[PDB]
């Protein structure tokens, strides 16, 4: 982090800042069309017509989907859940 | 035995946070192992192929503190955790 | 014990369940239920006469 | 004033784990056999913790996205003494 | 004995972090002693010939907290530690 997306809305009728339940967003970067999701910390209101979004990227969501995590090696694990097989092995400890 | 509730409160705890572990140097047990969700928490040193150097960090240190990888949306907001299971 | 045999074996430990023998005459056998691999089987070593 | 070389996707990302060779040439030899995209020349201002302003205008589908860099080398021309650095972050000007 | 796994978790621990020591005033045991990697952690006062005064510091205090000097790359990212050994 931590950044900002100046975002404008002038076609309003009963709004101002009040486009409200946003927290999460997406960004498809045009045009490498790689994608990235971010949380939105806050939402400042610059005026009657344009509000500002503070962002921090959901690195987890963004980068970890699929089988990625399971191929990392030589990692010191601290808590996880176990496959039947790996559970039996650790069963005494638990 | 402990009481029906306390029994469940314990069931839940393990369902939500998995198991104390002290395997400096292993590979994570399958992340997709459980049915409802799947805690994972580990410490350096790993690099994910092709990522902002500082998103890694942000990523590293996010797991060192741990991340509950849910497996269905329903569950993310339902009293289901109680029934997590190893397939 | 009312545990689920299928995924609860890990709860078989002494803060969750407990086990004791007694003859109601102040002989007792305390059993750490965490130390049985799979089974709570009691035998006896008896002598007589 | 000095000859940079930025290595991609390398294991070297915590200061408590290093690799160790019996001679700095073998070190260097190793490093000089594993590259992945860019290798320029600057004269970077050192004051840790410092910055290397690094330009790329021949792009086609990039911008900032020369990404997996964390580790880099610097052969200072010309005392040709060498020095490796981690790269904390990467800002996009 | 402790369990097969716990036994290994322990093996690993020593493999990765070596041994508690209290030798104010000695010379380090050979750094190239082990086969897979070789922890080293110690506290002033040492000067390396001809180095930025402030890289020493950064150096000193880096070892005072300890450095795992690995010996082959393969290993830096494989479940090998388990088998570290004194030659």
């Amino acid at each position: 982090g931590v950044l900002r997306v100046t975002i404008d809305l002038v076609s309003d009728r009963s709004c101002f800042e009040q486009l409200m339940g946003v927290n999460y967003c997406q960004v498809q970067y045009i045009q490498s069309n790689r994608v990235e999701y971010l949380f939105v910390t806050d939402i400042q209101q610059l005026n009657d017509k344009v509000c500002e979004l503070s962002l921090v990227p959901d690195v987890v969501m963004t980068y970890t989907q699929g089988n990625v995590l399971n191929t990392l090696n030589n990692v010191n694990v601290i808590r996880q859940h176990y496959t039947q097989t790996e559970y039996e092995q650790n069963l005494e400890q638990i | 035995r402990i009481s029906q509730d306390e029994l469940n409160n314990v069931k839940k705890y393990y369902n939500m946070f998995g198991y104390e572990c002290n395997d400096y140097s292993t590979k994570l047990s399958d992340i997709t192992s459980m049915s409802i969700c799947n805690w994972v928490q580990f410490k350096g040193i790993w690099t994910l192929p092709n990522v902002d150097t500082g998103h890694m960090n942000m990523l590293r240190a996010l797991f060192e503190a741990g991340v509950r990888l849910w497996h269905k949306e329903s569950d993310m907001i339902n009293n289901t955790v109680v029934n997590n299971v190893i397939i | 014990l009312g545990l689920n045999p299928i995924n609860d074996k890990h709860l078989l430990r002494p803060n969750i369940v407990t086990a004791e023998l007694t003859d109601y005459a102040g002989n007792r056998l305390p059993i750490d239920l965490s130390l049985i691999e799979t089974n709570l089987e009691f035998d006896s070593f008896v002598t007589m006469g | 004033l000095s000859k940079i070389k930025l290595f991609y996707n390398t294991p070297f990302n915590n200061m408590q784990n290093t690799l160790h060779f019996n001679s700095n040439e073998e070190r260097d030899a190793y490093f000089n056999s594993k590259f992945d995209v860019h290798e320029f020349t600057s004269t970077f201002n050192y004051r840790g913790v410092l910055r290397v302003t690094i330009d790329l205008v021949s792009d086609r589908s990039c911008f900032e996205q020369l990404m997996g860099v964390n580790y880099c080398q610097v052969q200072y021309i010309q005392s040709n003494r060498v020095e490796y650095l981690f790269v904390t972050d990467i800002q996009q000007l």
